[PDB]
């Protein structure tokens, strides 16, 4: 039912939250670690693509859990416009 | 981020269907809620689904009347709302999110739908200001459904413009009166009035 | 079917914090996290602040959201012109289904206060012809935006069958009001005067003839 889903969401991110609080920033220019309320990523290598696990929080989960999430990090290291959602969806 | 159907104009006792149309990918991932606003007041919930999985979710209160699904292809979420009320007068949005329950950060323009037993009517013009500096304009009454264009001299004439948004006198009726301010003087002014619904347009002087 | 946002209206001077309180049941706000969006005149609602006071893309520090265990709070500690909008505040409900939202606040910024510029227009002549008459009294330029409309059919006696609109904030800065005032030729031709009594915070009156 929706409530639960919602609650798992809602668990999801602070999770990500307090990995992000412990993870300490990266030494050169990296794109921020954040919470997009969707995926949760890590910080990104400069001019790089950032792979994410599927969310767990996510029905249907367990098909595509060993799918990714990948968001193109900017030159300055900028998060990029768009993301790349298959992996982590395709209940067909 | 979602282009949404249109506007609407229906009478009590029917049903309409908006669409939300996103994008070409990344559709079926995430969830589509839907929330509506009389004007002049707050947000009302109504449901959300996740187009690609399970069944629609609801609020109570809606029973028998709010119809949320999505199709794979078009990756447009519809929604249909049947015994339409006065009530129902607002404007639609759909919001994009992670989940059901969860918060939005992406909404649509909205789509208006108007609910009255009105019929659809054009306007008729009246000059106004038999007439320190002169203020003219032209009364706009009785027509509907909104809106009305308002311009003045095939165009070329605003400094001055006003257009006050239209009264609804309940007949169902919408009337509104727009005046420009100018100097005192020797040219001659006409507002230029237009309503599609009705097709209705007029020039009239003053 | 409402969590209350306790207020209506939130007053605020620039550079000072305003608090929006939202009260709720234990199946809504105590429950669960509470949401915040942000409506614009003539704009769709925009997310302030999700789950009890985390912020999305873009939003400054100056929000902030509050415990949510009987009803949450929101905070904004420095104001600006552009903080003055309708918020809703939101929540799940675990009693009765999906997620409820606030009544809504308006938040407001404050200028100085103006004079409303009432114009009167009798009934054309060429309306007249057509058996209708309908007296129009146009307000502008008067803030704050609430004003009040008096018809008179000549002197004094008051006036039932008009109809009136709603303040409208238009333009700049700034609201206005049109109230017309629908009779008969005869009832026009019948009286020593009408007046047109706008009132806001004192009295203008305007008077045609005929």
């Amino acid at each position: 039912t929706a409530g639960e889903l919602y609650q798992r969401w809602e668990r999801y991110r602070r999770e990500c939250q307090e990995t992000l609080a412990a993870a300490e920033p990266p030494s050169g220019l990296a794109c921020n670690g954040s919470f997009d309320m969707y995926v949760c990523w890590d910080y990104a290598a400069p001019n790089a693509t950032a792979r994410a696990s599927c969310p767990w929080y996510l029905p249907w989960h367990h098909h595509v859990a060993a799918g990714f999430v990948l968001r193109q990090c900017g030159s300055d290291g900028q998060w990029g416009l768009w993301r790349d959602h298959t992996q982590c969806e395709n209940p067909e | 981020q979602l282009q949404q159907s249109g506007a609407e104009v229906k009478k009590p006792g029917s049903s309409v269907k908006v669409s939300c149309k996103a994008s070409g990918g990344t559709f079926s991932s995430y969830a589509i809620s839907w929330v509506r606003q009389a004007p002049g007041q707050g947000l009302e919930w109504m449901g959300g689904i996740i187009p690609t999985f399970g069944t629609a979710n609801y609020a109570q209160k809606f029973q028998g009347r709010v119809t949320i699904t999505a199709d794979e292809s078009t990756s447009t979420a519809y929604m249909e709302l049947s015994s339409l009320r006065s009530e129902d007068t607002a404007v639609y949005y759909c919001a994009q999110g992670p989940i059901v329950g969860a918060p939005t950060d992406y909404w649509g323009k909205g789509t208006l739908v108007t609910v009255s037993s009105a019929s659809t009517k054009g306007p008729s013009v009246f000059p106004l200001a038999p007439s320190g500096t002169a203020a003219l304009g032209c009364l706009v009454k009785d027509y509907f459904p909104e809106p009305v264009t308002v311009s003045w001299n095939s165009g070329a004439l605003t400094s001055g413009v006003h257009t006050f948004p239209a009264v609804l006198q309940s007949s169902g009726l919408y009337s509104l009166s727009s005046v420009v301010t100018v100097p005192s003087s020797t040219q001659t002014y006409i507002c230029n009035v237009n309503h599609k619904p009705s097709n209705t347009k007029v020039d009239k002087r003053v | 079917s409402y969590v209350l946002t306790q207020p209506p209206s939130a007053s605020g001077t620039p550079g000072q914090r305003v608090a929006i309180s939202c009260s709720g049941s234990n199946s809504n706000i105590g429950s669960n996290t509470v949401h915040w969006y942000q409506q614009l005149p003539g704009a769709a609602p925009k997310l302030l602040i999700y789950s009890n006071n985390q912020r999305p893309s873009g939003v400054p520090d100056r929000f902030s959201g509050s415990n949510s265990g009987t009803s949450a709070s929101l905070a904004i500690s420095r104001l600006q012109s552009e903080d003055e909008a309708d918020y809703y505040c939101a929540a799940w409900d675990d009693s009765l289904n999906g997620v409820v939202f606030g009544g809504g606040t308006k938040v407001t910024v404050l200028q100085p206060k103006a004079a409303p510029s009432v114009t009167l227009f009798p009934p054309s002549s060429e309306e007249l012809q057509a058996n209708k008459a309908t007296l129009v009294c146009l307000i502008s330029d008067f803030y704050p935006g609430a004003v009040t409309v008096a018809w008179k059919a000549d002197s004094s006696p008051v006036k039932a069958g008009v109809e009136t609109t709603t303040p409208s904030k238009q333009s700049n800065n700034k609201y206005a009001a049109s109230s017309y005032l629908s009779l008969t030729p005869e009832q026009w031709k019948s009286h020593r005067s009408y007046s047109c009594q706008v009132t806001h915070e004192v009295e203008k009156t305007v008077a045609p003839t005929e």
